[PDB]
């Protein structure tokens, strides 16, 4: 909804819907294909790079190399890829990143190395493998080739939020009364938490104040319950 | 050849540069745990600083620098190598040489912690005696000579560095009868008995009959005789008395315990 476009024939979310009925790959081809120039909304649009754009492109990025991890100790492995739909999501995300980078050079970076950017063969692939998970397709040789081998750009240990598991159904419960035995989206997971770090129901922990400028988007869309996320804790800054 | 602790030191050196390095950038990889008042914890992030700065230690190297440029080509080494190459079975002369090494140290090591002796008691030559005189009379500075001219014991004498010559009667080993004369002594014709001194050097003969009663070992004269020299030898310089001034009694001469210091003080 971030679309503060100036008044056009049409709207710019069915516009973005329709943006999945695009080219093949070179992104930087679907950009001009659709549109580049209504998409600037703030000067100060860093926001998202060291909150969203590392975390969209390390998600992506272990999506991509998920691909060589066919024989994992899992049926369905680490995770499906078989949807298309949230690709599709993910593609309008990394072009609408293109031309933020293209208007506010805080860009996202490959992260380890090597820029030679370097997500035109990372959309390509996507691509390659989303003609293959659009709708009523199966999955393909030639893009396993493509995906396995690695750049000096894949970096790793990705968030993946999720809760603590409760499988105390009749098998083993290992806790008392108080003393909990030890054992986040925006970033904001160091080592030890060193400010409010409000606990929540499954991964966020996140900062209370976030010490934030514009960013109040998301706070003000988290005061409430969350997906998985009514639990909100108050577990203490026992840092250790 | 010391110079080889000196690299030895040197490798230590430089690999706990690197490891203070890897510390400190993981340091910084790391924020305020728990402070609560004041991060002053990173004020350890300028004492990790003082780790790097002991990169400068490393320059200390440089003064230990110029250990070794020389020929000799692997001094006599190469066999098979630079020789028969058929000859491949080389190494195994640098195995023992490990192993004689290791042995060595091992067994020195095992010797001296073995003082604590656990044998209760014993219960249910003078060819050997000229020549354990003449092996250790091969120090330097240490001049000394035997004539025997009365008795089948041993008349030995000593004389290091000044006319404070000393002689010692044995029987073929524990010399025992220690007499010390500063500056004249083999008056009539052989060695005389008058221990004349300046009531100091008697001290000096007190203290060397001393240590014969106790450096005295229930076997093994060879230890024993060289320890008598070695603690006869420490005499060499008579000029620094620690524990007390340089004039707190006549004169300040009793090393004992393997170093010298002021007089009158057990």
């Amino acid at each position: 909804p971030h679309f503060l476009n100036t008044p056009d024939k049409s709207p710019g979310d069915r516009l973005a819907e329709i943006c999945a009925k695009i080219t093949d790959v070179d992104i930087d081809k679907v950009m001009i294909n659709l549109k580049t120039e209504e998409f600037v909304l703030d000067m100060n649009t860093l926001q998202a790079l060291q909150q969203l754009l590392q975390w969209v492109g390390d998600f992506v990025l272990y999506l991509l190399v998920s691909l060589p991890n066919q024989g994992s100790p899992l049926r369905p492995g680490h995770s499906f890829l078989r949807d298309g739909t949230s690709l599709g999501m993910l593609r309008e995300l990394m072009v609408v990143i293109r031309i933020w980078g293209l208007l506010k050079p805080s860009c996202l970076p490959v992260y380890t190395a090597t820029s030679d950017d370097s997500m035109s063969l990372l959309f390509r692939l996507l691509t390659k493998l989303w003609i293959c998970c659009r709708d009523e397709g199966a999955a393909s040789p030639a893009s396993d080739g493509l995906v396995s081998r690695l750049q000096p750009k894949q970096p790793l240990r990705l968030r993946f939020g999720r809760a603590p598991t409760l499988p105390s159904s009749t098998s083993t419960l290992q806790l008392d009364g108080l003393t909990r035995a030890p054992g986040l989206h925006l970033g904001a997971y160091p080592t030890e938490e060193c400010k409010a770090c409000t606990r929540c129901g499954c991964v966020t922990m996140l900062k209370s104040p976030n010490k934030t400028t514009a960013v109040t988007q998301w706070e003000q869309r988290w005061i409430k319950n969350c997906l998985c996320g009514g639990l909100w804790r108050r577990v203490p800054l026992s840092c250790s | 050849g010391v110079n080889l602790e000196a690299f030895s030191q040197a490798i230590s050196a430089i690999q706990a540069l690197r490891s203070s390095v890897s510390r400190v950038f993981d340091c910084l990889k790391d924020g305020m745990r728990n402070k609560e008042t004041l991060e002053g914890r990173e004020k350890a992030f300028i004492a990790n600083f003082q780790d790097n700065l002991h990169s400068v230690n490393r320059d200390l190297n440089e003064l230990e620098r110029l250990s070794n440029l020389v020929g000799k080509p692997s001094e006599n080494h190469p066999l098979h190598n630079s020789g028969l190459l058929s000859l491949d079975p080389y190494s195994q002369l640098l195995q023992a040489y490990k192993w004689s090494n290791k042995l060595q140290y091992h067994a020195g090591l095992a010797s001296g912690l073995l003082n604590q002796q656990s044998l209760k008691r014993s219960a249910n030559p003078q060819y050997v005696d000229d020549v354990i005189s003449r092996i250790d009379r091969m120090f330097p500075e240490m001049s000394i000579h035997l004539s025997r001219p009365n008795g089948t014991s041993a008349m030995l004498l000593v004389t290091l560095g000044k006319v404070l010559k000393v002689i010692v009667v044995m029987r073929s080993l524990f010399i025992d009868r220690t007499i010390v004369k500063g500056y004249n002594t083999e008056d009539g014709k052989l060695d005389i008995w008058s221990k004349s001194s300046y009531q100091v050097f008697q001290k000096v003969t007190d203290h060397a009959t001393t240590a014969l009663l106790h450096y005295q070992l229930p076997q093994m004269p060879d230890v024993v005789v060289r320890s008598f020299m070695t603690w006869l030898r420490s005499y060499i310089k008579l000029f620094q008395a620690p524990c007390q001034r340089c004039g707190k009694f006549l004169q300040d001469g009793l090393p004992p315990t393997w170093r010298d210091f002021r007089t009158l003080e057990a």
